[PDB]
């Protein structure tokens, strides 16, 4: 559905969890 | 990885919901 | 008007750690 | 919290640095 | 202080429908 | 209309995916 | 002038029609 | 197509406002 | 609810800009 | 000045491209 | 500690700088 | 030149600094 990377991906994970919250592991 | 799902591949906005809290 | 709110938020965090990663949890 | 902090009043990197993992 | 306003809203919509495209007209 | 509403009050993607062609 | 594309591309159609909104069509 | 003009090409600001309602 | 605040003041200016380069000093 | 007449008001793109160097 | 261009780096200048104020001078 | 400094190689937080006003 999408090519997202770096900030994009981090908005894009933003937006779909939103109160959510979200963890950013680009590493593992 | 989300890096390797939907950065080096393409992914769905429902495979960016298993790294919601 | 004001500052890091919603979506900069996390832009600034991507700014800050970067490859380490983040968590973005809010109350 | 950081979050509410950094929208409802001043915020610096400094502090966004501790939610780095 | 909300959610999806201005520029916000057609980087949200780029999201949710990307090669699809979309159209935006306020009111 | 979905542009004032998404910014004077809630909207979610669903919503949103009605503008996609 | 510029070389523009996907997210940053919509942003910059937002800002240069603003009320008069506009369409992105990337297919066609 | 926008895509071939600004994206694959590059185009102007009274180019972008083709695609405007 | 307004329009070029911040962020997205000098996102403008960069489309504006672009390799030209630009100035940016607040008040 | 420019940065607080676009938050606090109208502003074109026009009057944003006196800022370009 | 970071790769940016564009309107990514400008965006970073600006987070950096904030009331300070930057010039984006890329061709020199 | 910041370019060759941050977009064409790798930079710090501290290097962007070099270009605040
Ligand atoms: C385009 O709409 C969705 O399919 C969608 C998927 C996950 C969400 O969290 C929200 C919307
Ligand atoms: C940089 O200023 C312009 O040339 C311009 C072109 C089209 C617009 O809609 C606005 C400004
Ligand atoms: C991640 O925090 C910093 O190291 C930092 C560097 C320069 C600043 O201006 C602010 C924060
Ligand atoms: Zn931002
Ligand atoms: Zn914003
Ligand atoms: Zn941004
Ligand atoms: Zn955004
Ligand atoms: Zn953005
Ligand atoms: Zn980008
Ligand atoms: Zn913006
Ligand atoms: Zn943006």
């Amino acid at each position: 559905n999408q090519h997202l990377c770096g900030s994009h991906l981090v908005e894009a994970l933003y937006l779909v969890c939103g109160e959510r919250g979200f963890f950013y592991t680009p590493k593992t | 990885g989300i890096v390797e799902q939907c950065c080096t591949s393409i992914c769905s906005l429902y495979q960016l919901e298993n790294y919601c809290n």
